[PDB]
């Protein structure tokens, strides 16, 4: 059970970092019109 | 240039309220149906037929007023004002429930008249009569619930009463006596109604959000003209959005709107068919295999057996006041109850 | 072909006419109740006419063709 | 050109057959977890002690259910609102007895469905669309939150969350009516107006457009073939439809602005379901439907029943029978 | 059916003398009962001890009898267990315990008479509904 | 002369009347008036509602029987109440109401002045009060001023608790009392440990705070974090990562705050529903969990007095009829209220031992005030109808009661939900307007037409 718990904690943290750093990576610019929004 | 053709001329004039030949039937019957409900909910009791107050005059509010069904002893009497029961006496007629058959029957012919109006206007304007075809579903619901269902039962008493809380009671009666939520025909109706609400919301939202920028104002409603040839929103951008969000999307505008007709109309028609069965108590009440196993195995329990217990409670606790002509006397000791409650 | 409502209900002639008829109907409906005439037209029990003084039976119609006479009987039993 | 920038371009690419996006990075794993667990549990999970009284209810097909009676059973009333992941159990067998799968399934589902709503915003931005389709979807989403999360929070236990099954849903509805008189609650009444009205307006719009299609086909072929995907011209005569609908009622009850019409179609059901979801979410805190029981009494003080008292009789039969072994004291306070 | 003086005539004491309340005294009692008692005694039962109700027959067999005005007024002043054996003002509202049950403070003797008359008139009107519980709703 | 002469129409602004307040986005002077007049409305309501509540207040009824939500807020702060939450002096309630009501005239005055008399824009009149939404330095500067006001407001609570009478402590020895807080909690491991606590049952995140020392010390930290953050934001300007991450416009700033307020309203909904420390049950009524535990206690008491051995009475299912074990072993009340064993309250904790409820304490030490308290709370459970008929849905008319906790939880869940809808609406619009396509797809440059086919 302790191995399962660590596995899920690591997997959940991985995906949340992707979500956060994805939206930090210049997301307003990722549109098909005005690509300069800072 | 006979009187018939002149009368036809006048009926079909373009006025604020189109009349048509259909109006001869529609307008009196619809007016009398609505007027009877308003008269009855305002002034008329249900004391001699149901043991209930049902009017503003007695102290009811909008949620509890009703025109209630006649007494069980009336059978399926037409209950004409000049009939053998009321014998011309307007006051007795009201006390015996004659306003129920009055609203039911004038409402039915009013509904026929509205559909004929749809055909009549479609024929003059030159459009296909699908609006009227779609309207067969409301009529099927009304005819099966308010007419066919009581005709199969002992009397009009068990039809729905025309009231807000009275219809709520009808819902709960159908759960407890008929186990109507288990009926596959009701389930198909639920899917049609909810799928229609879904379609209505998704199509309206898709159009409003794939609009073309045909104006400069921040209010996009002004950038549309009824006689423009171009579509006001992008079907191509709508198809790519839904194909990528959901996996599939509409690509044919005509199929999309035919499907918006098809889904709720078919659902209401399916529910009408189940209610015809219930007119005969031809219920989807049980699963026989579940009952055989539960009878023999007191540890077998499912959400199915759990719901039967609640129906059994509904029946025993509501029947005496709900069916007063039966004179049910259920001593406390026979009432089914769980622990403590 | 018909005249717009917005001109009718902003016109003086409309308000002259309807400042009379509207209160006359509202007052007449008021007296329909307060004179008690509503109870006798429709047959609705007044608060003291649901039950005789000591009974708790409901006066329920139990016969199709004698229903008129049954209701009259029950009204008589209000002494 | 570096690895992270190529990944960001793939994630947000408008060329993938199914759009992923940053919401999809959360959505895809959680919906997969919820889906696989649900399918396995619906087929093979052993009975669950829903109400905490060592009286397990059978929900799965292998343990004697059909499609209609089967469910994933909510977790035990002994667990309440406690968080019960697999690793908090001494064993899978313990976890199954107490309804663990239900919690794993709904939590992953609610997460995944919230991201589904974000994903609808996100792709609409990548495509140059206007943004508010996700707003329409917030109405069913908030409804799922109400029956799976908010109502348990207000009642103190996930054992009073809606079961994941057909007949379980009916049990939820019946018990809800007994304990809150939801039928007499104006927010459920607005919800009925939304879904009834949405189905009406759905058929109405479908039948009008369909009945004003412009003749582009012979009678031996589907009229659908008279429309080509992407064509610039409108495929039906809206002025003809307005001329019909106006004469059907009166002229000024009929839209002729297509943008007002479709906004009305979006608005009516979305607003009604918002109130349906708010009915469930506020009845979670026991502000219940109207109570007119014994509201009408006569000159002596006899109770004169109305239709509201008949409803109350039915409610009582549900109240006394539900969870028949779970109450020790006279009031079912939660 | 009307609320008549016969209806409003209730036992004054155990000896058998009777008092006749006024229509307004009954309605005042109903209001004070709601204000002070209904939270536990709605409809004639007792939510914190359902074995004891406020039926006239139950009150008749209390010790001392409580099926008359003076017995009820005394109960509201100095409540006892059903067998007379124990005083319970510390857990039941009374003038004697109006310091811990503050809603009793503003009550006067004539208020108690109103509450008592309501408790004795209501089963004459409602029958088994009074003290009957949910079975009779 | 002309109806369209002013800039207050669609023709001039692009916005229809039903979005009329969007015409103010770039009129900083009128926009200031809109805000200040609205602040007057808030202050007006707080004042007039208190006087209504006081005018309708009968002090020997419990507050929660009288439909009060503001007087309980004032009483909680230590004004007007003594031991056990008895009302000893209604005059502080009167003062709060009056002072709010008078001040609302000041705010309405300035609001109406700035809205319909003063400069319509502020940027020519003053470089200080004027602003451009795209000016990130000015925006963080105004944000910094307001952080400072908020920290001062947090510290006013600390000052009332530590130096101006104290707070009402439902947990205070002897049935609860007003108490001065002399040792507020300052250890960050306690204060920020609340933040990292699970929100599920038995833990409850920050809704679990159960003593005034943690409350007071929590606002000492919040006040300092706020004054330090306001200073940071006056003296700095957003970094590049922040600049590249956000949409910088007036509608976007609004949407961020809508999301913030939505979350806070959901948190308040649970606070009032679960917490009985900063929402004392004396004032607000028992919580749902509380009323349910109190029924079990009520009947354990009744039946033990009749001679039942409550510790060994086996219930119909095999679980203890009065007492059972929680999943981790604690002795707890039996029945459906097994779900509510996380409940804690001053009237129940004396019977609690290391293993949970103590059978010896249950047999010997139950005082009459506990019996009284459990009976009162069980009969005032947070259940009632919309027309204020108290009790379960099947109850008859008689008792006119809906718990304040239900009124406060439902209202604030409804508001929190619509404010999340508002967040999604304005957030989506701010993004589409910044990128340039909030009015529709440009027909000549439709992006989808330049994309490869999916299949
Ligand atoms: C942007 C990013 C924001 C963050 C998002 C990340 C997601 C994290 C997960 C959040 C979801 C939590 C789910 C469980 C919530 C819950 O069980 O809530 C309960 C908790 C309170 O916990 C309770 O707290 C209690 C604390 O009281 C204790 O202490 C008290 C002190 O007086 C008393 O003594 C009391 O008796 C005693 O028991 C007990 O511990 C209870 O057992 C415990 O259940 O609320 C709380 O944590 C307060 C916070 C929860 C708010 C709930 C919001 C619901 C959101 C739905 C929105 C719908 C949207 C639809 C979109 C369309
Ligand atoms: C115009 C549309 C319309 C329609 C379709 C109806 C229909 C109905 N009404 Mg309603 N009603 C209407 C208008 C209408 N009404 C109006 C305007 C009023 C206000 C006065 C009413 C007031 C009213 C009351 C008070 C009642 C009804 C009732 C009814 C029901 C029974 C009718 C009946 O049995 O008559 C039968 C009569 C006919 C069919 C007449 C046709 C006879 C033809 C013309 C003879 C043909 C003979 C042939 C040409 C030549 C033979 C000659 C020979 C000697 C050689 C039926 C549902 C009853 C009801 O609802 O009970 C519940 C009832 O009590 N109606
Ligand atoms: C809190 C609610 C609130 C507030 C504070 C405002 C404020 C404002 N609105 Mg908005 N608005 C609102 C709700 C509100 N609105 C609602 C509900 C709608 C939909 C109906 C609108 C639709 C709308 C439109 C279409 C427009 C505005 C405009 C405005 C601005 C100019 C108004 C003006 O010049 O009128 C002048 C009005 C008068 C001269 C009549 C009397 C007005 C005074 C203020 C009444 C105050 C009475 C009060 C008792 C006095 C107290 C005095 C006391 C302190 C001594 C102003 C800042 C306008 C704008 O944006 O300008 C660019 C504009 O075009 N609003
Ligand atoms: C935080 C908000 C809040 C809360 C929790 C309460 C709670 C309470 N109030 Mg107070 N009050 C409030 C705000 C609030 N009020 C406001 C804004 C006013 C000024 C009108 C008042 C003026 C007031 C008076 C004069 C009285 C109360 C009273 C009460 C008590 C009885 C309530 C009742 O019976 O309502 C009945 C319930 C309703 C009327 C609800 C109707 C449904 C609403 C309107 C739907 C709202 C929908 C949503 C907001 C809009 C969505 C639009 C959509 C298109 C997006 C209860 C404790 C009474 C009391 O007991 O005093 C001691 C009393 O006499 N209140
Ligand atoms: C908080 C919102 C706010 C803001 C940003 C402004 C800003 C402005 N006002 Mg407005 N105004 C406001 C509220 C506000 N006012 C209120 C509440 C009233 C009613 C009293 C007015 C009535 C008013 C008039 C009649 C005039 C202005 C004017 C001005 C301009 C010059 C003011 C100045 O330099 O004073 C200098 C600074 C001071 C005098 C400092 C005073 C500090 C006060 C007295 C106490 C502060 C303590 C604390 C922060 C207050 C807490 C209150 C809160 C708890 C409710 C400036 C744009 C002038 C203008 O329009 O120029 C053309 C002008 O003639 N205001
Ligand atoms: C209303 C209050 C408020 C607002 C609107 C802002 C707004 C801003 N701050 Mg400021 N700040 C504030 C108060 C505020 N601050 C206070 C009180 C302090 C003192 C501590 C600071 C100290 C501060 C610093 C040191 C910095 C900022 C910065 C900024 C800018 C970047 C924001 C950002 O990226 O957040 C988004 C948050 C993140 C990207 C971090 C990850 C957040 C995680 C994932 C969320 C987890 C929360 C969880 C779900 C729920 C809470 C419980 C949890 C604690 C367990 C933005 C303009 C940055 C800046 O540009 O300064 C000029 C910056 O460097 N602020
Ligand atoms: C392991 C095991 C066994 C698991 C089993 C678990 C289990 C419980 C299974 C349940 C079984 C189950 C499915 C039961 C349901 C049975 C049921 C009640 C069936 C009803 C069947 C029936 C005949 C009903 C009659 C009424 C009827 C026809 C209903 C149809 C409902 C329906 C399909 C509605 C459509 C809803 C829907 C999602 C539409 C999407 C349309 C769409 C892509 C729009 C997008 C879009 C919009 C635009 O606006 C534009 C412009 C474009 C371009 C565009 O694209
Ligand atoms: C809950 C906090 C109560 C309140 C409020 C009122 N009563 Fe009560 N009542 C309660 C209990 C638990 C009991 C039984 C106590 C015992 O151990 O015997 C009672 C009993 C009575 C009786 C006796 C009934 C009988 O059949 O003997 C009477 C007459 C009575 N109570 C009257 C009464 C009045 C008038 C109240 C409002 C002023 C009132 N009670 C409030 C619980 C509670
Ligand atoms: C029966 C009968 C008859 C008939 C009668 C009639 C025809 C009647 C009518 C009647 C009517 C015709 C009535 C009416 C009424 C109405 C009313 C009573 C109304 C009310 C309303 C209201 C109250 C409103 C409200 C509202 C809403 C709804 C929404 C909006 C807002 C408001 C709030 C305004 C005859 C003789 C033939 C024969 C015998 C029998
Ligand atoms: C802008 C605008 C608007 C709004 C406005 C507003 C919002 C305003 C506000 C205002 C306000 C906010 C006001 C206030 C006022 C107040 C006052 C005026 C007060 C007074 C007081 C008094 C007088 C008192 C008295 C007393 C005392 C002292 C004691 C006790 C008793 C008594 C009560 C008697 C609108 C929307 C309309 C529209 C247009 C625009
Ligand atoms: C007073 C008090 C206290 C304390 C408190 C505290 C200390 C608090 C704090 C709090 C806090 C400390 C909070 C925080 C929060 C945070 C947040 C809320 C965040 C958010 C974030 C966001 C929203 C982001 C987003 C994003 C992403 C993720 C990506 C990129 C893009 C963006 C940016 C959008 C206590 C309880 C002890 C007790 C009572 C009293
Ligand atoms: C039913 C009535 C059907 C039409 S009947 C028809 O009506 C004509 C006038 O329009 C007459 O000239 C003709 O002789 C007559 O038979
Ligand atoms: O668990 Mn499901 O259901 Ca809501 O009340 Mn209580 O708990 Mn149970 O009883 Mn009724
Ligand atoms: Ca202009
Ligand atoms: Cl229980």
């Amino acid at each position: 059970m302790e191995t399962l718990k660590i596995t899920v904690y690591i997997v959940v943290t991985f995906f949340v970092l992707l979500f956060v750093f994805g939206f930090l990576s210049g997301d307003p610019a990722r549109n098909p019109k005005r690509k300069d929004l800072e | 240039r006979g009187w018939f053709d002149i009368l036809d001329d006048w009926l079909k004039r373009d006025r604020f309220v189109f009349v048509g030949w259909s109006g001869i039937l529609l307008f009196p019957c619809a007016y009398l149906a609505l007027g009877g409900w308003l008269t009855g909910t305002t002034f008329v009791t249900s004391w001699y037929t149901h043991g209930l107050a049902s009017s503003y005059l007695e102290g009811c509010n909008f949620l509890t007023v009703a025109v209630s069904t006649p007494a069980n002893s009336m059978g399926h009497s037409l209950l004409l004002l000049w009939g053998p029961e009321a014998q011309g006496d307007f006051t007795r007629w009201c006390q015996l429930g004659g306003l129920w058959t009055f609203i039911a029957l004038h409402g039915a012919f009013g509904l026929i008249g509205f559909m004929l109006r749809q055909f009549e206007i479609a024929r003059l304007v030159g459009v296909r009569p699908y609006n009227a075809i779609a309207f067969s579903a409301p009529i099927a619901v009304f005819v099966s619930v308010f007419l066919i269902y009581p005709l199969g039962q002992s009397s009009w008493f068990f039809a729905p009463s025309f009231g807000v809380a009275a219809i709520f009671r009808f819902l709960l009666f159908f759960q407890g006596f008929h186990n109507w939520t288990l009926n596959p025909f009701h389930m198909m109706g639920v899917a049609g109604v909810l799928g229609g609400a879904l379609l209505c919301a998704i199509h309206g939202a898709t159009v409003e959000n794939t609009l073309f920028q045909d104006g400069e104002g921040a209010s996009t409603f002004r950038a549309f003209n009824p006689t423009q040839a171009e579509e006001t929103y992008s079907m191509v951008t709508a198809n790519r959005f839904w194909s990528q969000i959901f996996g599939i999307a509409f690509s044919n505008k005509r199929w999309l709107h035919f499907f918006m007709l098809f889904v709720p109309v078919t659902g209401l028609w399916m529910s009408a068919i189940g209610v015809v069965g219930l007119a005969l108590n031809l219920r989807s009440y049980d699963f026989i295999s579940q009952e055989i196993r539960a009878a023999e195995d007191p540890e077998f329990e499912t959400f199915y057996t759990k719901n039967l217990l609640l129906n059994e409670g509904i029946r025993a606790w509501m029947a005496p006041q709900d069916q007063p002509h039966e004179n049910f006397v259920f001593p406390e000791e026979v009432l089914p109850r769980g622990n403590a409650l | 072909g018909e005249r717009p409502f917005s001109d009718i209900i902003t016109s003086v002639r409309y308000w002259v006419i309807h400042s009379i008829t509207i209160p006359a109907l509202f007052i007449a409906g008021w007296l329909f109740v307060s004179t008690g005439l509503a109870y006798d037209v429709f047959g609705t029990p007044r608060p003291d006419s649901y039950y005789a003084q000591e009974q708790r039976s409901i006066p329920l119609v139990t016969d199709r063709f004698e229903a008129k006479q049954q209701v009259e009987t029950f009204l008589e039993q209000l002494k | 050109a570096n690895l992270w920038e190529r990944f960001c371009n793939w994630v947000t690419s408008t060329d993938n057959r199914l759009y992923v996006g940053w919401f999809g990075v959360i959505m895809i794993p959680t919906l997969l977890a919820a889906t696989i667990c649900f399918v396995i549990a619906f087929i093979a999970a052993p009975p669950v002690d829903i109400d905490g009284i060592r009286e397990p209810v059978s929900g799965s097909l292998l343990y004697g259910n059909n499609i209609i009676t089967g469910a994933v059973v909510p977790s035990s009333n002994a667990i309440g609102l406690h968080f019960y992941p697999i690793w908090e159990a001494a064993s899978l067998d313990e976890w199954l007895y107490n309804g663990g799968p239900y919690q794993l399934i709904i939590f992953h589902f609610l997460l995944g469905a919230s991201c589904y709503m974000g994903r609808q915003w996100e792709l609409s931005y990548r495509l140059g669309m206007r943004p508010w389709i996700c707003v329409a979807y917030s109405a069913p989403l908030a409804s799922a939150f109400a029956v799976f999360l908010i109502y348990p929070i207000g009642q103190g236990s996930f054992s009073d969350g809606m079961p994941l099954g057909i007949s379980g849903t009916f049990n939820f509805m019946i018990v809800f009516q007994a304990e809150h008189n939801i039928l007499m609650h104006p927010f459920h009444q607005l919800g009925v107006a939304g879904v009834f009205g949405g189905a009406l307006f759905c058929a109405m719009h479908g039948s009008l457009v369909t009945s004003s299609l412009i003749r582009e086909t012979t009678e031996t072929e589907s009229a659908n073939y008279g429309y080509k995907f992407g064509q610039e011209e409108e495929t039906y005569n809206i002025v003809a439809a307005h001329g019909y609908f106006g004469r059907l009622i009166f002229q000024y009850a009929s839209f002729n602005n297509s943008r007002s019409l479709h906004f009305f179609l979006a608005a009516w059901p979305v607003v009604g379901v918002w109130f349906a979801a708010l009915g469930i979410s506020t009845m979670a805190f026991n502000l219940n439907g109207f109570n007119f029981n014994h509201s009408v009494i006569d000159a002596k003080g006899n109770v004169i029943n109305t239709w509201a008292d008949i409803i109350n009789r039915a409610n009582l039969g549900m109240e006394v029978m539900h969870e028949r072994n779970a109450h020790n004291f006279p009031l079912d306070l939660a | 059916a009307e609320l008549t003086p016969e209806v409003l005539t209730v036992p004054l004491n155990s000896e058998g003398k009777t008092i006749t309340l006024t229509e307004k005294q009954y309605l005042e009692g109903k209001r004070l009962f709601q204000y002070a008692c209904a939270s536990c005694h709605v409809g004639g039962i007792t939510k914190t001890n359902p074995s004891l109700d406020l039926r006239t027959e139950t009150l008749a067999l209390a010790t001392p009898p409580r099926d008359n005005i003076e017995g009820l007024v005394d109960y509201m002043k100095n409540p006892t267990t059903y067998d007379g054996e124990q005083e319970i003002a510390e857990v039941h509202p009374s003038l004697r315990s109006a310091d811990i049950f503050p809603k009793m403070r503003n009550l006067t003797e004539k208020d108690l008479v109103a509450i008592a008359g309501h408790i004795l008139v209501e089963p004459k009107i409602l029958g088994d509904k009074w003290g009957g519980g949910k079975v009779y709703y | 002369n002309s109806i369209f002469a002013t800039n207050r129409d669609q023709e001039s602004s692009g916005f229809a009347w039903w979005a009329g307040n969007a015409r103010l986005i770039n009129l900083s002077g009128k926009l200031l008036g809109a805000h200040v007049a609205h602040a007057g409305l808030i202050v007006f309501w707080a004042g007039a509602m208190t006087l209504f509540e006081l005018a309708h207040f009968i002090p020997e009824k419990p507050m929660y029987e009288q439909g009060l939500i503001l007087i309980p807020h004032i009483a909680t702060l230590g004004w007007g109440v003594g031991p056990g939450g008895e009302v000893v002096d209604t005059f502080p309630f009167f003062v709060v109401g009056v002072v709010h009501l008078i001040s609302s005239a000041v705010l309405g005055f300035g609001g109406v002045y700035h809205a319909i008399r003063g400069p319509e824009t502020l940027e020519e009149y003053s470089s200080f009060f004027g602003y451009d939404w795209k000016d990130k330095n000015k925006m963080t500067t105004i944000l910094g001023f307001h952080l400072i006001v908020l920290g001062i407001g947090a510290l006013l609570l600390v000052a009332k608790a530590m130096f101006f009478g104290g707070l009402y402590d439902t947990w205070a020895p002897g049935g609860g009392d007003v108490r001065v807080i002399t040792n507020p909690t300052l250890d960050p491991r306690v204060i920020f440990g609340y933040l990292l606590k699970s929100p599920f049952g038995g833990e409850g995140w920050i809704v679990s705070v159960n003593n005034l020392e943690d409350v007071v010390g929590g606002h000492i930290w919040i006040g300092l974090i706020c004054i330090a953050g306001g200073i940071w934001h006056i003296l700095t300007t957003p970094f590049g990562w922040a600049r590249r991450a956000f949409i910088w416009s007036g509608e976007a700033y609004l949407s961020y705050s809508l999301g913030a307020l939505s979350m806070m309203g959901f948190i308040a909904t649970c606070f009032v529903w679960f917490n009985n420390t900063v929402y004392p049950s004396e004032f607000y009524g028992p919580t749902g969990p509380e009323a349910s535990q109190a029924q079990a206690m009520t009947f354990l008491i009744r039946d033990q007095k009749l001679g039942a051995n409550v510790g060994s009475a086996q219930g119909p299912t095999g679980l203890g009829k009065y007492l059972m074990r929680s999943p981790t072993g604690e002795i707890i009340f039996g029945g459906e209220t097994m779900r509510f064993w996380d409940f804690r309250g001053p009237w129940l904790e004396p019977l609690r031992g290391p293993n949970g409820l103590d059978l010896n304490k249950i047999k010997n030490d139950i005082q009459p005030w506990q019996e009284r308290r459990a009976a009162e709370y069980m009969t005032h459970a947070p259940l009632g109808s919309l027309n204020s008929v108290g009790g379960v849905a099947t109850e008859i008319n008689s008792v006119n009661f809906v718990s304040p906790r239900s009124w406060l939880a439902t209202s604030h869940f409804v508001l929190a939900f619509f404010f999340l809808v508002g967040h999604l609406w304005h957030a989506g619009r701010a993004r589409a307007a910044a990128a340039g396509f909030e009015k529709g797809i440009d027909r000549e440059s439709e992006p989808v037409l330049s994309m490869p086919s999916l299949d």
